[PDB]
RNA sequence: AGAGUUAAAUUAUAACUAAGCUGUAAAAAGCCCUAGUUAAAAUAAAAUAACCCACGAAAGUGACUCUAAUAAUCCUGACACACGAUAGCUAGGACCCAAACUGGGAUUAGAUACCCCACUAUGCCUAGCCCUAAACCCAAAUAGUUACAUAACAAAACUAUUCGCCAGAGUACUACUCGCAACUGCCUAAAACUCAAAGGACUUGGCGGUGCUUCACAUCCACCUAGAGGAGCCUGUUCUA
């Protein structure tokens, strides 16, 4: 449930001292904020480290590191595939919640009335 | 297959023995993951130390030792020294919050050591020493 | 670009058209290629349907070209393949019974195998953070690795060769050296691995 | 709304009930006023911005021979009539 | 904003607190 | 220090995976708010900043939980409009 | 306001193992009498409950328990009486930890600053003093009305009784004077002189080493090829003449 907004803000007819001092007025806007892009992180680290172990153990020659080298290539392709497809599908995937453009139109049909 | 997250209470008698020994008999792996270093120590059920390893002792130096990879290598090294003394399962206790928590956990997994229980014992003062001031970077 | 967005890259392989009845999905692909009435670009002058060509040779031939002398670049690539063939033929003659069926006399097999050993596995890209540049390793893509191997071959045989020794013979020597994993190009490939392994803790800086 | 308090008979479980006795008195004058302006050859415009009866209201005006505007209302229609419609335009004498 | 007056009163007090210290 | 060990903030792995068990532990701490608490105890915040932080956390929790209700309340009005081109 | 009490953390201290430990965007300095684990006083501070809004006149108060306890049969009122965070002073006691000043390291043209390490006054208890705050909810107390009515902005507008305060800006939380356990202090508080403005709110534009999202196909980075700056010569400027 929503926290009570009774006797919180600084008002003339308020005996209780202020509890909340908002930066901007608590008025619902007719639009929601855009989704925030997820910050990236380095990929293929658990596979690069094991690759470096074989290189240091065999004088930097891939004559015996073939198993590790291929997985590093596989991880690079796997990370490449996911990175070059996340942006397009996430816009309309919606995770069950309408994209920001649809919510803005929905809110405009039923706007908030501060005046009158 | 009813599996309970909570540990088997010592007071009761739970028929869950790993490698022929009880829950409390299994050694402990302490992980102190600070913001600049990761220290791993394995101790016996009687709190007798078996092996010790950290990002500093593995060749990593200065800023490098605070990264995740350094903690991952320390986990591999600590497990190898522990496995040499003949330990299969260990109850890992994580101390503090840092960038090396995840790497050290899987470092023991890939080093030839098996974990069964995870505990977080971060120092949480209940009101305690006054910490240092803020950094106006 | 005089070609509009509708034009596409032509298909040159003759075998792709002569045996289409053995597959169904591929049949739908090219039957709609003209049913959509999509325009086709003119055939490039370099690529041809001759069975004696090879895509890796054409790219290597183009890079050797300086200015606009395609004839000279093709002439140099012809002699280099001949020079490699002559050396391997001579070595085959002066060999024992077990050594005879070891030497490869196919320059195309040697050329393809040589470049696959000069390709670095992990590269470096500078990243600026905190007012300083840190060399951060990255998983270079296959096209970049293939291109980087060719550039190293050309760079080495153009700079540190003697003035008397001709280009076709100097490049032939390095191809055999790279075929045995002992050429200076292989040394340069390992040197890039040395720097990448040294900065293995800086991989966290990159954000992709 | 605050101005509709006199016209409300009461509220039934949070639902307002409009006093039809005052509705009948108002509707009697409204229909009487509507007919007289139609008797004198007056232009009557049906305005209703509601997307459930737009077709019904549009067809209703056609049968009566009068005009209807149930579409989007432009800003300068009734005020800046000469620019929107034409040089000399006769403004409607009644709006419903 | 009113900060144009607090700063003016800040400098005067800061200079007065050095006139006392010097003499 | 005085309580029994290996009872509080402890989870047990199942079927031999450890990444899944660790994520369960983090959800336990995040829901109880310890993760943010440890972040704020690395340095010291003056009581002036503590109240100013609780006046921004509470205000956000009111606006977010009120805009959330309106979205759910108006969620049913997203079907295809039956009066298109009316 | 007294009296009694301690959960979580930390430290003296002991045992064991390890050779390093702290620290940053990156380092150095410092430490190696150290770090990890187990066992553990004193001092200090009071996770979650708190998305609650209670008590007091205000400043303030939110770990537990007990004792004492929150004026007026319920208006206004000072220069009088009582009180007043934090910093600061005097005397004694405590000191985990934080920490002005100071010393070292780094950065910088300089850095007696931001950043890192060490440590003191002090923050704490008992007794006394000082009586200052953006002591601001910038909105005085007691009764009321939602009528009349939008400068702007903000926290909508107003009536009755009463007290305090306000007469351009700078000079000025200053000079002189009275009182004060104050003596580099607090309160009270001008003038000579200078200017024709100072000031509140708003509008558009520009800008932002402000945040969010998107984008640079010769393009800012990543990245491709050929060149300039090096030599002679040709030609064009500056200077010399
Ligand atoms: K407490
Ligand atoms: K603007
Ligand atoms: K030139
Ligand atoms: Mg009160
Ligand atoms: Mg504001
Ligand atoms: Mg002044
Ligand atoms: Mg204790
Ligand atoms: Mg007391
Ligand atoms: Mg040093
Ligand atoms: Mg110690
Ligand atoms: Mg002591
Ligand atoms: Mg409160
Ligand atoms: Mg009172
Ligand atoms: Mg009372
Ligand atoms: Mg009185
Ligand atoms: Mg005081
Ligand atoms: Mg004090
Ligand atoms: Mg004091
Ligand atoms: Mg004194
Ligand atoms: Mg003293
Ligand atoms: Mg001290
Ligand atoms: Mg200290
Ligand atoms: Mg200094
Ligand atoms: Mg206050
Ligand atoms: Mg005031
Ligand atoms: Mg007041
Ligand atoms: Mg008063
Ligand atoms: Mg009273
Ligand atoms: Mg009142
Ligand atoms: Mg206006
Ligand atoms: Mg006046
Ligand atoms: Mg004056
Ligand atoms: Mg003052
Ligand atoms: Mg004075
Ligand atoms: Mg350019
Ligand atoms: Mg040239
Ligand atoms: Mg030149
Ligand atoms: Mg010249």
């Amino acid at each position: 449930a929503t926290p009570s907004l009774r006797g919180r803000l600084a008002r003339l007819g308020n005996p209780r001292r202020p509890i909340l001092k908002p930066n901007k007025p608590l008025i619902l806007a007719n639009h929601v904020g855009e989704r925030r892009r997820e910050k990236g992180e380095a990929t293929c680290i658990t596979e690069m480290s094991v690759m470096m172990a074989c290189w240091k153990q065999n004088e930097f020659r891939d004559e015996a590191c073939r198993k590790e080298i291929q997985d590093f290539f596989d991880c690079a392709s796997r990370a490449e595939a996911a990175r070059k497809m996340r942006s397009i599908q996430e816009n309309l995937g919606e995770l069950g919640s309408l994209p920001p453009k649809k919510l803005n139109k929905l809110l405009h049909r039923f706007p908030n009335k501060p005046h009158v | 297959s009813s599996f309970s997250i909570y540990p088997p209470i010592p007071g009761q008698e739970n028929s869950l023995r790993w490698a022929g020994k009880k829950f409390e008999e299994i050694p402990i792996a302490h992980i102190k993951a600070s913001y600049n270093n990761t220290q791993i120590q394995v101790v016996s059920a009687a709190h007798q130390p078996l092996a010790h390893a950290s990002c500093g002792t593995e060749g990593f130096r200065n800023a490098k030792k605070g990264t995740g990879i350094a903690a991952q290598t320390a986990g591999i090294a600590a497990a190898a020294k522990a496995t040499g003394k003949g330990v299969t399962h260990v109850r890992v206790v994580v101390k503090g919050l840092g960038p090396g928590r995840l790497s050290a956990i899987k470092g023991l997994t890939m080093g030839g050591l098996e974990v069964i229980s995870i505990t977080d014992n971060t120092p949480i003062p209940h009101x305690g020493c006054r910490p240092r001031k803020a950094r106006r970077l | 670009s005089r070609y509009g967005p509708e034009y596409k890259d032509p298909q040159i392989d003759k075998e792709y058209y002569r045996k289409p009845l053995a597959e169904q999905t591929e049949e739908e692909k090219y039957e709609r290629d003209f049913k959509k009435t999509q325009l086709i670009k003119a055939a490039p002058a370099t690529k041809t349907s001759s069975v004696f060509e090879d895509p890796v040779i054409s790219k290597f031939t183009n890079m050797m070209m300086k200015g606009g002398n395609k004839v000279l670049a093709r002439s140099l690539m012809t002699q280099t393949l001949e020079a490699v063939k002559r050396k391997q033929f001579a070595k085959y003659h002066a060999a024992s019974a077990e050594e005879q069926a070891t030497i490869e006399r196919n320059p195309y097999t040697i050329f393809h195998q040589a470049l696959k050993n000069c390709e670095p596995v992990i590269g470096l890209v500078p990243i600026l953070k905190g007012g300083h540049f840190y060399q951060v390793p990255v998983p270079l893509a296959d096209r970049r690795r293939r291109f980087l191997a060719m550039k190293w071959m050309i760079a080495e045989c153009r700079e540190k060769k003697h003035r008397r020794v001709l280009m076709p013979e100097k490049l032939s020597q390095e191809l055999l050296e790279a075929f045995h994993n002992q050429g200076p190009v292989i040394k340069r490939k390992h040197d890039m691995h040395k720097m990448a392994e040294a900065n293995r803790a800086l991989a966290h800086y990159r954000w992709w | 709304h605050r101005f509709m308090e006199p016209y409300l008979f009461g509220s039934r479980l949070g639902q307002d009930i409009i006093d039809l006795e005052q509705t009948a008195a108002h509707l009697q004058l409204a229909l009487n006023f509507t007919a007289h302006v139609a008797y004198r050859e007056g232009i009557i415009l049906f305005v209703s911005r509601h997307r459930q009866f737009a077709h019904l209201i549009e067809t209703t005006a056609r049968d009566c021979g009068e005009y209807a505007h149930t579409r989007y209302f432009k800003g300068g229609l009734l005020t800046n009539a000469p620019l929107l419609l034409g040089p000399g335009v006769r403004l409607p004498d009644l709006i419903i | 904003k009113n900060i144009l007056k607090i700063r003016r009163r800040k400098m005067n007090h800061h200079k007065y607190r050095k006139l006392v210290k010097r003499t | 220090a005085n309580h029994l060990k290996f009872i509080a903030r402890t989870v047990m792995v199942q079927e031999g995976n450890v990444e899944g068990a660790y994520r369960t532990l983090n959800r336990i701490l995040t829901m109880d708010g310890l993760i943010e608490d440890i972040k704020r105890r690395r340095y010291y915040e003056k009581p002036c900043r503590r109240r100013q932080r609780e006046s921004y956390e509470t205000c956000r929790r009111i606006y977010n939980m009120e805009m959330a209700r309106k979205i759910n309340f108006l969620m049913r009005k997203n079907r295809a409009d039956p009066w298109q081109g009316c």
